């Protein structure tokens, strides 16, 4: 609400890129973290058996 | 992804469309993790397809299993030891889904295993 | 021979909603542009909205956004306007009017003539 | 939003004379689209002139209009007892449609 | 999968009877709008429908299309026509047919820059056309096919093929249809006519191509949840399960602006309403700062005869903040009021008052003769006539070199006194105190609306609260630095902010060859507020529409959440929801003296499958 | 700061002879005047009396200190007040 | 073939950056996926023994 459309489409892209990178890092770290709860649950199931 | 990046803005959502399919992959990965989280519990607790019960009278030759068997007095039907464990461990498009197996079914499975072991 | 008639007067309490109807007889009514005009006592005239029945998408003024709704019924040939969330300043006279030559082009409306046939007026008094 | 202002707030005249009413716009009206309405108490308005020059059929010949750009004028050359009422100017070259403010013409 | 402008499935199309013969005749063909293109259908077995007209004004002030066909050529022209009120094509025999087909369509065609001649378009042979106009390109699609219905549209599937892509450069708003009746006010005749009209909307479709080159099937992904599932899976068949399709949102219903009270009004009434006014050679320049200027009073008054405002627009002045405002005051003759401008020359312009070419102000002025003049004239207004050099703008000195003004109270306009007020705005390196007024609204409540609280923007629902603020704090914040509460500037009360509803939608379906029924789950949404029809049942995972809460328990078939499952059952067929069971009771007979020993045996063989490796790929 | 003169103030009653009390109080904003000048030096006014040596006065004394850019950790209670603070450069 | 070299070296970099990121994501996800086929093959070799 403070800039013209020709100039408002330049500063928006910086926010878009930063937010996209911040969202990608979270998903990568969540996959890496979830890779080991499975390893623990595969040992609990063997100890139960 | 779309609501997190561009909150209800059409001109932001039109610029976001030029980057391809970056958000769908993230949604797919998160859905896969959420799906795996239920198989994790199913492979551990669901090891018996039958429900066993202990006899009404507890005469096991001198052994006292009262601290691990459920007590009917409590509404939640949990053993005294499990009570200690349970009372000891304590928007931009983010949501949390509920698990398929409630906390009152895992206790039934554990009680079935305990009652099958003794008899 | 085109004529439009409206309903009777209404008295309302704040917080309620009102609905006014306009029935036109003697013409096609399908390719017209039916508008709505409000006149307060001792004041001028104001524009509220309009609709072309064949298209099915109305145009609203910015001030009356989210508070008014305009619809039309082709079979019975009658246009409805509904106003919700009444205040004490919504006491005026409402007129139907008709623009004979109207087009669309894009999602907006384009007019090539002025309103020629008017309704009669329905007074809506809001108080308590 | 184009805003129209009628310069003379109220005109007092006599029978047989001529009048002159103005309608100034904040911007330039697109394609010179202007209409003039005349309203009497207890009755709906009535269209007299559209396009700032054209006249609807059945309207007496003593009414006329002219102007362009951001200045528009209406003239009644020979006043009559039936000509005393309120007058409005409206533009329809864009959206939203905006009306004038009114200009009383009466002797009582 | 493609997004374009399509005609939605299962709608109403309008059926016009252009000419009706009851006894007598009835001629009526209207002028219709042109929103995003049109779908036109006809089935008449004669040469009556013979072209079209497209345009905006349909007069000689603009250009218009014209498409005509005469069973031997098709002629497309783009000229400045002046069409008649009831245009039609008149064929008059000199003979029965094949004569000079006159043109009653128009009466003038000047200054026009297009022409296209080709083979006829319209070569009981139902005919369909689709028209489009995008980016200065008029595109036409057509298709013919024979049918046998009495009066209806056939239930089949055909695809239209492109015809022309003419490169015109005009604007199109309305269109009309031509008819060539006969010649034999009432000196012409015709048999009959009727056509179907429909409008296009922006939709998304899923089309199927066969092994050969044709299109065979299409699916519209807005008709029902099953179509949405088919489109999101990119297949025409769906397996049994639960799929997530789309999101659910709630839209704002009003707008709210709240600002503090309007005080410290800026003294604009002192330079306009004043019993004494200055002269041309001696101004009354006044400085204005640290005030709130009500501009809308000046340009909404029916008492000013000159308001030409250069530099800025008169309406946006209410949304601009300056540092200082300077106001002047002149009393001049009515003829030189036009000379106060960025560019002008003369006596007053070059000797008394001059302005630069970047003024960015304006010259509000008006007329006064019943008060500034007396019976005797009172020639007390003086001005200079001769100077040694031209006077530059923004400079004037205090000092018979002066002459008075007559202002006789009988002369006509052009010499009577006129008062002029001149305003200028300046922005130096300063906090820019001067600003315009800000209006407010009625503060609706309890609906998801948009609010502007003194600078805080957002959407949500407001309600009362029990929090207590120290009497200088305006708003509050949460742990994650998100606004939670606000204070009304005018009533000084605390309000809460809660986001309006949002969630996801899931579709529960059995296999696709079994049935075509579905159930819909709205996630985490209390559906006493859902905008939306079957049995409604509330779960801990949201709520379900389309299933009955069966009364028993079985094994789980389709998981839903919180221990609730759903399945397709038989008792008529339907979809039922229940709570899953875990097994059957097998209480063992326990004593302290009994044992059980098996007596005979079985041999069992089972299988197990394990992946070992995957594919080796490389990318440069 | 930035063409804005800001003032904070606080009053509290004490009973010490000559010292600063050992407690904790937080100052509240007073004014945010929008002046546009540069400031380098300052001085204090005193209104003595009237009764070179034709005026009299009783006494006066004041404490002056200077500010530096630091980082603090503040604590808010369940009500709206500030209760404690920690300076992250002392030790 | 439609822009001058001074201006053709600005729009190319956007494509280069986007394609590089798209190529990096694939390799990261492939490493994460390949981390578990080894875990399965380490169990198959024990069940064989
Ligand atoms: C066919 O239709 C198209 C679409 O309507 C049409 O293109 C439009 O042309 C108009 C020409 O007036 C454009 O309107 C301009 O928009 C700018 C945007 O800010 C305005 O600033 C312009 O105003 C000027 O003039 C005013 C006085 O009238 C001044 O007060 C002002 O300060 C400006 O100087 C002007 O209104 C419009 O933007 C385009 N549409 C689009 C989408 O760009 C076209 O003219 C039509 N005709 C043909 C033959 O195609
Ligand atoms: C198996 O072991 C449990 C204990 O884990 C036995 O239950 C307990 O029995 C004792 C002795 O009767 C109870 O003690 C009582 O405590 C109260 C204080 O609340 C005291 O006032 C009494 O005088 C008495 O000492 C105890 O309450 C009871 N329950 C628990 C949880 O300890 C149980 O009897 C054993 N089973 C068999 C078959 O012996
Ligand atoms: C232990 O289990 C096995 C099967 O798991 C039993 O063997 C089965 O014994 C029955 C009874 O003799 C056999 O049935 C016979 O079928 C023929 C027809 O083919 C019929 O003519 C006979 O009269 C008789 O009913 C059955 O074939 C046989 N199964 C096999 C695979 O041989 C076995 O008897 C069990 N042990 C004991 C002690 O019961
Ligand atoms: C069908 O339309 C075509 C297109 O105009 C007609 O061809 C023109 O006919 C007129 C009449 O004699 C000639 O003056 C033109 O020179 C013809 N143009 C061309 C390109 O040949 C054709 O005559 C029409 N058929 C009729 C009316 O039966
Ligand atoms: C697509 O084209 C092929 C080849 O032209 C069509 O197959 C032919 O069908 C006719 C039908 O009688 C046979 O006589 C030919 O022998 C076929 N060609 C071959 C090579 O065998 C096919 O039918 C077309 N697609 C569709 C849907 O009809
Ligand atoms: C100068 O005085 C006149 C009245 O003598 C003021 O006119 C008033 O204008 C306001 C603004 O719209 C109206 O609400 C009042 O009704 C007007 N007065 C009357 C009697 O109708 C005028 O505003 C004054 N000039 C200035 C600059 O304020
Ligand atoms: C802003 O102005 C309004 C309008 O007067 C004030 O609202 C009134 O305040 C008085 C103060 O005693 C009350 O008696 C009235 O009941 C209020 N409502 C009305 C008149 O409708 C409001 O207080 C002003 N705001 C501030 C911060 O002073
Ligand atoms: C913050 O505010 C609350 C409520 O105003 C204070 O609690 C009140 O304390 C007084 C002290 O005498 C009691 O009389 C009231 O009954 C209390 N309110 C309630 C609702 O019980 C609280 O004390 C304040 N915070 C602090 C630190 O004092
Ligand atoms: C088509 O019209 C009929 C009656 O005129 C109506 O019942 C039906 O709902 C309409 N179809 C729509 C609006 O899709
Ligand atoms: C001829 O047409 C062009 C295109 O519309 C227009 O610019 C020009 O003014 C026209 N000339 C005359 C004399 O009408
Ligand atoms: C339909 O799909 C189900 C799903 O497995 C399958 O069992 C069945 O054979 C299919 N065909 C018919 C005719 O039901
Ligand atoms: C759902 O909303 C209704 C209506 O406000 C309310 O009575 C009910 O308690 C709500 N239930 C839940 C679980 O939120
Ligand atoms: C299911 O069992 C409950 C238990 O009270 C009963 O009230 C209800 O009528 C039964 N049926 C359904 C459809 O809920």
């Amino acid at each position: 609400s403070r800039l013209d459309p020709p100039e408002a489409e330049v500063q928006i892209d910086r926010l878009i890129t930063g937010r996209l990178q911040s969202l990608q890092t979270y998903v990568t770290q969540q996959l890496i973290r979830a890779a080991e709860i499975r390893a623990s649950a595969n040992l609990a199931a063997t100890k139960m058996s | 992804c779309t609501m997190y990046i561009c909150g209800d803005s059409t001109e932001c959502s039109n610029l976001l469309l030029q980057y391809g399919s970056f958000c769908t992959q993230l949604n797919r990965a998160l859905t896969g993790i959420a799906v795996e989280q239920d198989k994790n519990t199913q492979e551990v607790f669901a090891q018996v397809k039958q429900i066993y019960k202990t006899p009404p009278i507890k005469d096991f030759g001198g052994f006292n299993f009262s601290q691990i068997l459920p007590d009917p007095s409590k509404p939640s039907k949990r053993s005294p030891i499990e009570d200690l464990l349970f009372n000891k461990v304590t928007f931009n498009g983010l949501t949390v889904l509920p698990p398929l197996l409630t906390d009152e079914m895992i206790a039934q499975y554990t009680s079935a295993l305990l009652a099958g072991t003794i008899t | 021979q085109v004529q439009l008639v409206q309903s009777g007067a209404e008295v309302k309490k704040p917080g309620s909603s009102v609905k006014v109807s306009c029935k036109a007889s003697g013409g096609t009514f399908i390719n017209y542009a039916v508008t709505w005009v409000r006149q307060a006592p001792g004041q001028g005239l104001e524009w509220m909205g309009g609709i072309i029945p064949i298209l099915g998408i109305p145009n609203y003024a910015q001030k009356f956004q989210g508070r008014v709704t305009i619809t039309a019924d082709k079979s019975t040939s009658t246009a409805y306007m509904e106003l919700s969330s009444l205040r004490s300043e919504d006491t005026a006279v409402y007129y139907c009017a008709r623009v004979p030559q109207a087009g669309a082009a894009q999602g907006h409306y384009y007019y090539y003539y002025g309103m020629d046939v008017w309704g009669q007026g329905t007074t809506v008094t809001v108080s308590s | 939003e184009i805003v129209l202002t009628q310069s003379p707030g109220t005109l007092s005249l006599s029978p047989g004379e001529r009048a002159t009413l103005s309608c100034r716009a904040s911007q330039s009206v697109t394609s010179s689209y202007l209409a003039w309405y005349q309203q009497k108490p207890g009755q709906a308005p009535r269209l007299l002139i559209y396009g700032a020059s054209s006249r609807v059929t059945g309207i007496p010949d003593r009414f006329s209009g002219s102007g362009s750009g951001t200045d528009f004028t209406l003239t009644i050359s020979r006043l009559e007892p039936e000509d005393f009422a309120v007058y409005y100017c409206q533009q329809y070259g864009s959206s939203p449609l905006t009306f004038g403010g009114g200009t009383k013409v009466e002797i009582k | 999968s493609t997004q374009d402008l399509f005609l939605p499935f299962f709608s109403n199309v309008t059926w016009f009877h252009a000419i009706h013969v009851s006894g007598t005749k009835r001629f009526d063909n209207p002028v219709l709008p042109f929103n995003d293109g049109v779908y036109f259908a006809s089935t008449e077995k004669s040469n009556i429908i013979r072209g079209w007209i497209f345009g905006t004004t349909l007069d000689s002030k603009t250009q218009s299309l014209l498409i005509v066909n005469n069973a031997t050529n098709v002629v497309i022209k783009v000229c400045e026509f002046q069409f008649c009120n009831d245009p039609f094509l008149g064929v008059y025999y000199h003979n029965k047919s094949w004569m000079e087909s006159e043109f009653r369509v128009y009466s003038s065609a000047n200054n026009c820059t297009f022409e296209y001649v080709s083979q006829p378009f319209l070569m009981k042979n139902l005919r369909e056309f689709v028209f489009k106009n995008i980016d200065g390109y008029f595109k036409i699609y057509s298709k013919h096919t024979p049918i046998n219905l009495v009066r209806d549209l056939p239930q089949g599937f055909s695809a239209l093929e492109p015809l022309v892509d003419l490169p015109i450069g005009i604007n199109i708003t309305r269109f009309q249809t031509l008819l060539a009746l006969h010649r034999s006010s009432s000196g012409w005749t015709a048999g009959a006519a009727a056509y179907y009209v429909g409008y296009l909307q922006p939709r998304t479709f899923l089309l199927k191509y066969n092994e050969n080159g044709t299109i065979t099937d299409a699916v519209d992904c807005a008709l029902d949840p099953l179509s949405e599932t088919k489109c999101t899976l990119k297949s025409f068949t769906v397996e049994k399960g639960i799929y997530q399709t789309s999101n659910f949102r709630v839209q704002p219903t009003e707008s709210i602006v709240r600002f503090p009270n309007i005080t410290n009004l800026c003294p604009f009434g002192e330079v306009f309403n004043a019993t004494r006014f200055a002269s041309v050679y001696a101004w009354n320049r006044k400085r204005i700062s640290n005030c709130v200027a009500d501009y809308s009073v000046l340009y909404n008054s029916a008492s000013f005869s000159t308001f030409k405002c250069y530099g800025v627009s008169p309406t946006k002045l209410n949304d601009l903040c300056f540092t200082n405002v300077y106001a002047d005051s002149f009393v001049i003759r009515g003829d030189e009021v036009r000379q106060i401008a960025p560019g002008q020359t003369g006596k007053i312009a070059d000797y008394n008052y001059k302005l630069p070419d970047d003024f960015t102000g304006c010259v509000i002025a008006w007329n006064s003769n019943n008060l500034d003049s007396k019976v005797g004239g009172n020639y007390n207004y003086l001005y200079r006539l001769f100077r040694k050099s031209n006077l530059k703008p923004f400079e004037r000195d205090i000092s018979f070199p002066l002459q008075s003004y007559g202002f006789q109270p009988t002369n006509g306009v052009g010499y009577q006194p006129y008062r002029v007020v001149v305003l200028s705005f300046e922005l130096l390196h300063a906090p820019a105190t001067v600003c315009g007024p800000k209006k407010s609204t009625n503060l609706v409540k309890n609906k998801c609306v948009n609010f502007n609280f003194n600078g805080l923007t957002g959407t949500g629902v407001l309600t009362e609260s029990n929090k207590k603020f120290l009497p200088f704090q305006q708003f509050g914040r949460d742990i994650a630095d998100t606004t939670d509460a606000v204070r009304d500037p005018q009533t000084l009360e605390i309000l809460d902010i809660t986001p309006c509803s949002f969630g996801g939608v899931s579709v529960i379906t059995p296999g696709t060859n079994t049935s075509n029924q579905v159930a819909v789950l709205y996630q985490d949404v209390n559906c006493t507020e859902v905008p939306v029809g079957s049995n409604v049942f509330q779960t801990r995972a949201g709520c379900l529409i389309g299933a009955e809460h069966v009364n028993n328990s079985y094994e789980c078939d389709i998981p839903i959440g919180a221990g609730i499952c759903a399945s397709y059952q038989t008792q008529s067929q339907s979809i039922i929801a229940y709570t899953m069971s875990l097994g059957a009771e097998n209480s063992v007979a326990y004593s302290n003296n009994s044992i059980a020993i098996p007596t005979n045996f079985t041999i069992s063989v089972t299988t197990e499958i394990l992946p070992v490796s995957m594919t080796k790929t490389s990318v440069d």
